[PDB]
């Protein structure tokens, strides 16, 4: 609906700073069946 | 109404929360009044007579 | 102490992001405790 928009990237904050915990959190979770 | 008769069409408010709407242009927030309504109706009904 | 106080409940905004987080949070520990 409104004129001169542009396309692009927003760096949401909160995804980010969960997703450096939560990577180690999905390695902890599916490597717990590994052995 | 408040101060809305002064601008357009006047909206009806209800006077113990016109005035948590007049704290908040001062720079106190509007979570003092209700927690001392009764104080300060006292300081005004002793401050007009 | 206030007057006129209406009972309800408040959706709040910094659960859903991480309740679809509890979703999946939830559903990373049924694999966990299956075996
Ligand atoms: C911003 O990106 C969207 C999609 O990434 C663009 O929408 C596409 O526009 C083309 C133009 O013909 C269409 O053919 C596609 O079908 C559209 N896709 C979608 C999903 O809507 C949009 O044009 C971009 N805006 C700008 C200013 O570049
Ligand atoms: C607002 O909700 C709270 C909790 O849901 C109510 O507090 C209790 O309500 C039950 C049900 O009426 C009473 O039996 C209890 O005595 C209440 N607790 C206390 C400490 O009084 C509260 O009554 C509700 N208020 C309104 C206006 O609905």
């Amino acid at each position: 609906v409104v004129i001169g928009i542009v396309n692009n990237t927003v760096y949401d904050p909160l995804q980010p700073e969960l997703d450096s915990f939560k990577e180690e959190l999905d390695k902890y979770f599916k490597n717990h069946t590994s052995p | 109404s408040g101060w809305t008769f002064g601008a357009g069409p006047a909206l009806q408010i209800p006077f113990p929360m016109q005035m948590a709407y007049r704290f908040n242009g001062i720079g106190v927030t509007q979570n003092v009044l209700y927690e001392n309504q009764k104080l300060i109706a006292n300081q005004f009904n002793s401050a007009i007579g």
